[PDB]
RNA sequence: AGAUCUUGGUGGUAGUAGCAAAUAUUCAAACGAGAACUUUGAAGGCCGAAGUGGAGAAGGGUUCCAUGUGAACAGCAGUUGA
RNA sequence: UCUGGGUCGGGGUUUCGUACGUAGCAGAGCAGCUCCCUCGCUGCGAUCUAUUGAAAGUCAGCCCUCGACACAAGGGUUUGU
């Protein structure tokens, strides 16, 4: 679930890029 | 460290340019361990290789 | 000094005083401000003023 | 440096009596401090300071 | 301190400023910069420039 | 102190005049990190990329006359180095720059 | 001691000429003893389909690929490399 | 030092020429609505007008600040009749 915390840290890895460019969708690890 | 022949590799699978191959400034230790085409197509699954989008050229002016 | 460039008596009828830094065209600040007039900041300025 | 307008007072020229301008070069002059004296002599090797 | 001229922008032209031009037909106009003349010379009209005195004037 | 932050803004036209356009960023660039080393004292300048993306902005040659920036000093003591501390300076939106003075910004 | 002698070696020149044809680089990070030059990301540009793109013939012959090294070579450097 | 010099900000000067937005029964005209309106309303439309001598730049080798900010009694190498 989001809370205050975790979405002010997830605006940070979905912006891979400046004003124009395409979001990250995932980052998921599996071993 | 040095990560060519991934950027090649992705460029190959997924069929586009190295132009649009984005690989995660972060993970560089993770796709430096991919030597092979499984291993990048596992990476691109997994989120750290993604086809950049086309740079956009719009009509909308010669419309 | 003998000749009559020399010992030749000089009295000035004006002094050029427009800007040098560009074309200059206002001999003083009054007569800038009375050609002009007010201008807007003169007015936002008059506005605190009250 | 400006220019100055006056009147020419030379007798016999095309600008007599005319209305001239004229460049002027403008230099300041803070009144001098004076704060020490030399003496000099005449030697038949040239002036020296005494 | 001689007489006061006007521009083609009608602003006042102290003496040593600007240049005359005298023309043919014989009208002789003063100018009190390259702009002005400039603007006269293309025979622009003093009416329709925003920063002259006759625009100023006629609005 | 020495963990202080504050907000300047830089007259980048007057630090550029003269350069020849395929050097008027890089330039910039230059004296912005020469501006950080003068006010905070710090040889270590770090610039954020968004702060090279806002110089940058307008291509090589037509760089922004002005610009506002804050000034961050930094404590460096994350491994064995010569410098101590570090300033890592950011960039600050504006839509206008008048009446913009230096101001201390707290934490 | 000579032959603009033969072969080999070495000076001054001289740390000099010079490393100026084809617009252009910048920021951050990683590895690393070491980064203007390697790699990743972001930005600004260029080739602009009669290309600086994608594939062949002749010719080359292993230069292809991966890993490792930093002696020499790549007229600066290099953690890169035909 | 009765401080100092910088960096911004301010003011002055000057260059160009009237900014974005908003408003207009301004505008060649054109397209829809008529219980409506009795001559109206709703859009498109270069341009024009007011706001607006406005907006923007101005020392980097322009002028004056006393506003803000921090910084400046510190570093190195030598020198004797
Ligand atoms: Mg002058
Ligand atoms: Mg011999
Ligand atoms: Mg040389
Ligand atoms: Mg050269
Ligand atoms: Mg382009
Ligand atoms: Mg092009
Ligand atoms: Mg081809
Ligand atoms: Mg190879
Ligand atoms: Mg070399
Ligand atoms: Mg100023």
């Amino acid at each position: 679930i989001m809370n205050q915390e975790k979405l002010a840290k997830l605006q940070a890895q979905v912006r891979i890029g400046g004003k124009g460019t395409a979001r990250r969708k995932k980052k998921v690890v599996h071993r | 460290s040095m990560l060519r022949l991934q950027k090649r590799l992705a460029s190959s699978v997924l069929r586009c340019g190295k132009k649009k191959v984005w690989l995660d400034p972060n993970e560089t230790n993770e796709i430096a361990n991919a030597n092979s085409r499984q291993q990048i197509r596992k990476l691109i699954k997994d989120g750290l290789i993604i086809r950049k989008p086309v740079t956009v050229h719009s009509r909308a002016r010669c419309r | 000094q003998t000749k009559r460039r020399a010992l030749e008596k000089i009295d000035l009828k004006f002094i050029d005083t427009t800007s040098k830094f560009g074309h200059g065209r206002f001999q003083t600040m009054e007569e800038k401000k009375a050609f002009m007039g007010p201008l807007k900041k003169d007015r936002i300025a008059k506005e605190e003023g009250a | 440096m400006t220019h100055i307008v006056r009147e020419v007072d030379r007798p016999g020229s095309k600008v007599n009596k005319k209305e001239v301008v004229e460049a002027v070069t403008i230099v300041e002059t803070p009144p001098m401090v004076v704060v020490g004296i030399v003496g000099y002599v005449e030697t038949p090797r040239g002036l020296r300071t005494f | 301190m001689k007489v006061e001229l006007c521009s083609f922008s009608g602003y006042k032209i102290y003496p040593g400023h600007g240049r005359r031009y005298a023309r043919t037909d014989g009208k002789v106009f003063q100018f009190l910069n390259a702009k002005c003349e400039s603007a006269f010379l293309s025979k622009r009209n003093p009416r329709q420039i925003n920063w002259t005195v006759l625009y100023r004037r006629k609005h | 102190n020495e963990v202080v932050t504050r907000e300047y803004t830089i007259n980048i036209h007057k630090r550029i005049h003269g350069v020849g356009f395929k050097k008027r960023a890089p330039r910039a660039l230059k004296e912005i990190r020469k501006f950080a080393m003068k006010e905070m004292g710090t040889p270590d300048v770090r610039i954020d990329t968004r702060l090279n993306k806002a110089v940058w902005a307008k291509g090589i040659r037509n760089v922004p006359y002005r610009i506002r920036v804050r000034l961050s000093r930094k404590r460096n003591e994350d491994e064995d180095s010569p410098n101590k501390l570090y300033t890592l300076v950011t960039y600050v939106p504006v839509t206008t720059f008048k009446n913009l003075q230096t101001v201390n910004v707290d934490e």
